[PDB]
């Protein structure tokens, strides 16, 4: 039995430039499960039928998991562009798969996590499909060398979200899981129940 | 056997930046949070920062909250320490360590956290200081504001480092009074 | 200053049950987070010794216990051995800060002997240094055991905390202990102020 459970009920969940893979392989995957009550639940699927999963088989499953703004939920999809698309989470055009998002005010708008969330602001280069970029480097923003420490024209490439859960729903946190469904030319490992 | 090599260390003067790592062997990383301690000399142990197993972070010390980031990287069994602004007290030695627990954790549920397994420390200092002869004064029956250590003197007592980041210590001779 | 408060010192003779509290708050130990012990000897990483407030990892003897209560959490050695001679840490998890808290630390001495008394020699600003920029008064402390000792400096019966450093007890050649406490003044401050003094508090 798959453990969604674990991916989608995780205690903390990680910042969007540092995002989470987890493999889901060699299991029983009852996809009916994924559900919750968090107010502004979305599960949006693409070049795939989410009532189908469950008799269908697969290699392998991944699910990332991360955090960003309600702004933002609309930039984990194929095709977009936006700081999150750019520097910090990117599906690739041919995307196919579901994101799942849900509004986490309840959890990640308390003070004393206020630094547990950042993103990546500043980038030399936009990320291509499924790349990590966790570097903490000082981003040359211009001309002169910047050795080693943040200046003129030379910036931390990393920013907080600093929730708060008086904000608007549109800066609240939303935590996300994207399910990629892995098909190759080989014996399946992730199976539906009723496959 | 789990082992826990920590890197990145050394010397650094206040405001600068430097980035710790920790090699993880011998168990499956990503089924466990990771954790830095950092010690000062002859003080206690003060947690720095964690991340869950799926990279949640956990929290920061109040002390570094802001200046510090932790990351993790799930593939190559690593965990990572961004210090940024370097202050003087952050000098120590820091940890890494294993959590005792694989369980998951659950949003509904009180995390636990402790540490079964420890890396040996990876020293930092933050030090304007750089080499200063010292300025010696009455003795035996004061030689102060020197760096780097050691200094000789021919009972002598281990020096104090000062708010200068420079140190200072004093050998006592007891004698016959006559 | 942490936010679990533990004892800096306990000791014990060999043979004789020693005990060390660990005292938390509505945020952390009350607030229902299990309560684990470390053991650390001087120069040596630390070790888990209990683990979920009473729970001994392999290897640690049962003359070892733990226990929690509301919101305290205690560490029980029972038969007390010289080994156990080590600084031990209470840990939690506090809610408020979202952040695991470790305790002060405590330095347990297995006691070999009856306890030492300290011998302090205070030293006034030399003149040559008066005559140069500052003012440093000594206070060296030599000879007691345990190894826990702490320097408060008066200005005229009044408390002092601006300019002083204290070091940390070292052992001599002796198993005895050592320790510095250096209080540094402008010329002004030292006539301004009357008579200072150094007060060293040991076991
Ligand atoms: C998350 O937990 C709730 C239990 O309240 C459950 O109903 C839900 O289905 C869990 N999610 C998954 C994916 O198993």
């Amino acid at each position: 039995l798959c453990p969604f459970d674990e991916v989608f009920n995780a205690t903390r969940f990680a910042s969007v430039y540092a995002w989470n893979r987890k493999r889901i392989s060699n299991c029983v995957a009852d996809y009916s499960v994924l559900y919750n009550l968090a107010p502004f639940f979305t599960f949006k699927c693409y070049g795939v039928s989410p009532t189908k999963l469950n008799d269908l088989c697969f290699t392998n499953v991944y699910a990332d998991s991360f955090v960003i703004r309600g702004d933002e939920v609309r930039q984990i999809a194929p095709g977009q562009t936006g700081n999150i698309a750019d520097y910090n989470y990117k599906l690739p055009d041919d995307f196919t798969g579901c994101v799942i998002a849900w509004n986490s005010n309840k959890l990640d708008s308390k003070v004393s996590g206020n630094y547990n969330y950042l993103y990546r602001l500043f980038r030399k280069s936009n990320l291509k499909p499924f790349e990590r970029d966790i570097s903490t480097e000082i981003y040359q923003a211009g001309n002169k060398p910047c050795n080693g420490v943040a200046g003129f024209n030379c910036y931390f490439p990393l920013r907080s979200y600093s929730f708060r859960p008086t904000y608007g729903v549109g800066h609240q946190p939303y935590r996300v899981v994207v399910l990629s469904f892995e098909l190759l030319h080989a014996p399946a490992t992730v199976c539906g129940p009723k496959k | 056997e789990v082992q826990l090599v920590e890197s990145g260390g050394g010397l650094v003067q206040p405001g600068r930046s430097l980035r710790l790592s920790c090699a993880a062997s011998g168990f499956t990383f990503d089924d466990y949070a990771m954790h830095w301690v950092r010690q000062a000399p002859g003080k206690g142990l003060e947690w720095v920062s964690g991340i869950t197993w799926n990279s949640g972070t956990i929290g920061y010390a109040d002390s570094v909250k802001g200046r510090f980031i932790i990351s993790r990287d799930n593939a190559k069994n690593s965990l990572h320490l961004q210090m940024n602004s370097l202050r003087v007290e952050d000098t120590a030695l820091y940890y890494c360590a294993k959590d005792n627990s694989d369980y998951s954790g659950y949003y509904w549920e009180l995390e636990n956290y402790g540490m079964d397994v420890w890396g040996q420390g990876t020293t930092v200092t933050v030090s304007s200081a750089s080499t200063k002869g010292p300025s010696v004064f009455p003795l035996a029956p004061l030689v102060k504001d020197y760096f780097p250590e050691p200094v000789t003197v021919s009972h002598t007592f281990p020096a104090v480092l000062q708010s200068s980041g420079l140190y200072s210590l004093s050998s006592v001779v007891t004698v016959p009074s006559s | 200053q942490s936010v679990l408060t533990q004892p800096p010192s306990v000791s014990g003779a060999p043979g004789q049950r020693v005990t060390i509290s660990c005292t938390g708050s509505s945020s952390n130990i009350g607030a229902g987070y299990d309560v684990h012990w470390y053991q650390q000897l001087p120069g040596t990483a630390p070790k888990l010794l209990i683990y979920d407030n009473n729970n001994r990892p392999s290897g640690v003897p049962d003359r070892f216990s733990g226990s929690k209560s509301g919101t305290s959490a205690s560490l029980a050695i029972t038969g007390l051995q010289a080994e156990d001679e080590a600084d031990y840490y209470c840990q939690s998890f506090d809610s408020s800060l979202s952040g695991v808290v470790f305790g002060g630390g405590t330095r347990l001495t297995v006691l070999r002997q009856p306890k030492a008394a300290p011998s302090v020699t205070l030293f006034p600003p030399s003149s040559e240094e008066l005559q140069a920029n500052k003012a440093t008064l000594v206070c060296l402390i030599s000879d007691f055991y345990p190894g826990a000792v702490t320097v408060a400096w008066k200005a005229d019966s009044s408390p002092v905390k601006a300019g002083v450093e204290t070091t940390t007890p070292s052992k001599q050649s002796n198993n005895k202990y050592a320790a510095s406490s250096y209080l540094s003044l402008t010329p002004e401050q030292w006539k301004s102020h009357k008579s200072y003094s150094c007060q060293v508090t040991h076991e």
